């Protein structure tokens, strides 16, 4: 379902990453598998050629927690008017307190000690469920 | 303008918005003015509140947003908190 | 500009927003809605500086960066029972436990 369109029409785009991460883009190829891209510092940008139809989503590049894209999960390349790159705006979003808890946690205390941990079992569950592209690939399909 | 008083569990009074503390659905609940936690400290507490402002302020914004810092020593009750609260 | 702030007395605090561009006495205002005590019975403060009817939060240090969303800046808050003002005093809040094994 979810892939980019082999439309070999050229789209010029700048990745502009005003987030404090280090970002991953993954391009969705044509048979909807991930495929990563080189990685971008905090506050860098990148002129890219993309095409016409492809798919891409950002992540943050050592935790895979999700980011935004001109505010929302994809991204897909448009015609260019004038011969001006399509802008795309890579950002935080608001996550909710409990998902952020949860990274923190993940960032101080190595996997094999989430058990050791004095909580819930739920909880347990939701520290090794770490953030994954294929998951949410499945979730928005 | 109406308010609200959460109250943790060492005595501390925090007074928030109305709007804001609806953000919680837990806390949604034990209204429908004031609201005892005798399960969360003050440290936890305050930062629930700050929270809610900074969701308020940000969400649905095309500004930047800043990282929402958590200091280490707090993570682990806030954690639970936030389980608890719904947010 | 919108500032964010904790304004504090012995064991309340309260959370809420005004503009940079407002007044001391304004801000008394405020608290006196909520807490049901007029202005000439408070006084407020930057630490242990006691602050001006007539000044703005910006010329006494409150801006849109320091005092954030996140992050707010505190105003210390004092009553007067009869004739004299209480002394300044704020309750700290309580002290974080040793952080265990598995995230040192
Ligand atoms: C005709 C076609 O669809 N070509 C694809 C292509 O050229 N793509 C797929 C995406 O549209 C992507 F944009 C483009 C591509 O790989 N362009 C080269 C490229 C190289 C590095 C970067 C990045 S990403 C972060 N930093 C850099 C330097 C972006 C684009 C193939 C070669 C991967 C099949």
């Amino acid at each position: 379902v979810l892939r980019s369109v082999n439309s070999r029409e050229p789209s010029q785009v700048i990745f502009c990453n005003r987030s404090p991460r280090v970002v991953l883009p993954v391009w969705l190829n044509f048979d909807g598998e991930p495929q990563p891209y080189p990685t971008l510092p905090p506050g860098t940008g990148r002129r890219i050629h993309s095409y016409r139809g492809h798919l891409w989503l950002f992540r943050d590049a050592g935790t895979h927690d999700g980011l935004l894209v001109n505010q929302t999960e994809l991204f897909v390349p448009s015609l260019n008017v004038d011969g001006q790159p399509i802008f795309a705006n890579i950002t935080l979003p608001v996550y909710t307190l409990k998902e952020r808890c949860l990274q923190v946690v993940r960032s101080l205390v190595k996997p094999e000690n989430y058990r050791r941990l004095d909580i819930v079992r739920s909880l347990y569950e939701d520290l090794e469920d770490h953030p994954n592209v294929q998951k949410d690939l499945e979730r928005l399909t | 303008m109406m308010y609200v008083k959460l109250i943790s569990s060492d005595g501390h009074e925090f007074i928030v918005k109305r709007e804001h503390a609806l953000t919680s659905g837990t806390i949604k609940a034990m209204l429908s003015n004031e609201v005892n936690f005798r399960e969360i400290p003050s440290h936890v507490l305050s930062k629930v509140c700050m929270y809610f402002t900074y969701k308020v302020r940000y969400t649905n914004s095309s500004t930047e947003i800043p990282e929402f810092p958590i200091a280490p020593e707090i993570a682990l009750e806030l954690l639970m908190a936030a389980n608890f609260l719904d947010c | 500009m919108d500032v964010f702030l904790m304004i504090r007395r012995h064991k309340t605090t309260i959370f809420t927003d005004a503009k940079e561009s407002s007044t001391v006495f304004e801000l008394k205002r405020i608290v006196e809605g909520i807490l049901k005590r007029p202005p000439d019975e408070q006084r407020l403060y930057k630490d242990d500086q006691l602050l001006d009817d007539g000044k703005t939060l910006g010329e006494c240090g409150f801006t849109s960066q320091t005092a954030r969303p996140q992050a707010p800046a505190t105003v210390g808050l004092a009553f007067r029972a009869d004739d004299t003002f209480e002394a300044l005093c704020i309750e700290p809040f309580s002290s974080p436990p040793e952080l265990p094994d598995v995230m040192k």
